[PDB]
């Protein structure tokens, strides 16, 4: 019982740790999800000012 | 058909790639004349190369390997580094304008 | 001990399911980047012409 | 920036000056504007 | 790129990392391995919030031949985020790290490919 | 530049430079300064016209703890154009010297910034 028990051990601590990065992946999406979802808004509105300054 | 199982998950949570269950590709462009170059490595099913490249969106793209989490995680980082960038350069036609 | 591979397959099961979410997540996210980065180039075009055209009209008067 | 150019350049143009012709044209409006554009 | 230049973002007070200047260029010249033909030089020091400063740098290296000239940016910033260097750096107070260089779209592509 | 090659011109013709070859290896020795710790050994000699002869030459050096090496290209050649050295070869026939290796560009820099 004694490396079957340690085996699970092992492997269920393995699994928890590669949880663990899934999690870190989990915990840095909002964020960029912010820094990228204000791109599109910015480059559509420098876009808008070159209109101007071409307008001009 | 308990020592298969077990040894199954144990290849599932794996990046050795023996059917690792956290297999996407993600296609990262490329400029010809640049595509004649990569090109997989190690354990690259030419399967699921040419399937990836199968169902491509544009040209000039290439796939690229996503297994598991630090992959997703690595390319998170890319999608950080060139987010600085995309602001700087629009700051700087910004500021040009 | 069926009860922990119940719970290892599970959890197998349910974070595959949510890692294909993420990736997919991350690939509209790179196509989202792509089709902006094309647009900010079509920006530095412009704007180089324009300071061109400036630099012209600054010429001419 | 561009509609603001809009009204800068419809501003800078109802106002002067010394052009030998162009001189500033009054504004309209909503009520009067719209059956001036509708006698076009 | 040429310039060098990257900006810091200190967990300290200004009048902190002000006041030992002199400690902190050096041990961010030890970070880099301590060698004299490098050179940390601070560009520039400015407050951000009570307990938050920006300390710009750049690094000179010197050749065989005695030319000097500034470690690119994107050179520099690539030694700093590897994960034992950025560990170092924590432990120093920094909580962040940015170049001024904007990548090239084929740059982005090749960071995205290969994240490590 | 480990080498240690610097060729020189002579205004001499070739027979005369092979005729009295111990003798003019024993005039640079003496320009060196003629210590036993240094050597002049000559790799070479070739016509180039009538009466001009090219000689190659390095020096080797010996350390205290007995080991040798090749004195530098760059070293040599220094030390032969110093004004003083320059006129002493001249007195020899030398007309002109040059060494092979291709300076950095950082060097390059340094010797016009700083051509004595």
């Amino acid at each position: 019982s004694e490396a079957l028990q340690q085996e699970i051990a092992k492997i269920d601590e393995e699994i928890q740790k590669c949880i663990r990065d899934k999690e870190a992946v989990d915990a840095f999406l909002p964020a960029h999800g912010e820094q990228l979802a204000a791109i599109p808004t910015d480059v559509n509105f420098v876009t808008r000012k070159s209109e101007g300054a071409h307008n001009a | 058909p308990i020592p298969e199982q077990i040894k199954l998950i144990v290849d599932k949570w794996n990046p050795n790639h023996p059917n690792c269950a956290f297999k996407t590709y993600l296609y990262n462009k490329v400029d010809e004349h640049t595509v004649p170059l990569y090109g997989p490595g190690p354990n690259e099913d030419p399967k699921e190369w040419e399937e990836a490249l199968q169902r491509k969106p544009a040209p000039n793209f290439i796939p690229v390997l996503c297994s598991g989490f630090p992959s997703i995680v690595a390319r998170l980082m890319l999608q950080r580094r060139v987010i600085t960038e995309f602001n700087n350069k629009l700051h700087q036609i910004n500021a040009s304008l | 001990m069926d009860e922990i591979i119940t719970r290892w397959a599970t959890d197998l099961a349910k974070y595959q399911k949510e890692f294909k979410e993420q990736a997919a997540k991350v690939m509209e996210w790179d196509r989202l980047l792509v089709e902006n980065g094309e647009k900010i180039q079509k920006l530095y075009t412009s704007t180089y012409e324009a300071e061109r055209a400036s630099n012209e009209i600054e010429r001419q008067l | 920036a561009l509609f603001d150019s809009l009204l800068a350049r419809n501003k800078k143009q109802a106002e002067g000056e010394t052009a030998l012709g162009e001189l500033p044209s009054l504004q309209l409006g909503l009520a009067d504007l719209r059956q001036r554009l509708r006698k076009l | 790129d040429e310039d060098g230049l990257i900006s810091l973002i200190f967990n300290k007070k200004e009048s902190d990392i002000r006041g030992q200047q002199q400690q902190l260029v050096e041990s961010l010249h030890k970070v880099l391995g301590g060698h004299q033909t490098l050179t940390v030089n601070v560009e520039g020091v400015k407050t951000k919030a009570d307990n938050q400063t920006e300390v710009i740098i750049y690094v000179v290296e010197r050749s065989p031949n005695g030319t000097s000239r500034r470690v690119g940016a994107s050179a520099l910033f690539s030694y700093f985020e590897q994960a034992h260097i950025k560990a170092n750096m924590q432990s120093l107070g920094v909580t962040g790290a940015m170049a001024q260089t904007e990548l090239s779209p084929v740059q982005i592509k090749q960071l995205i490919q290969n994240p490590l």
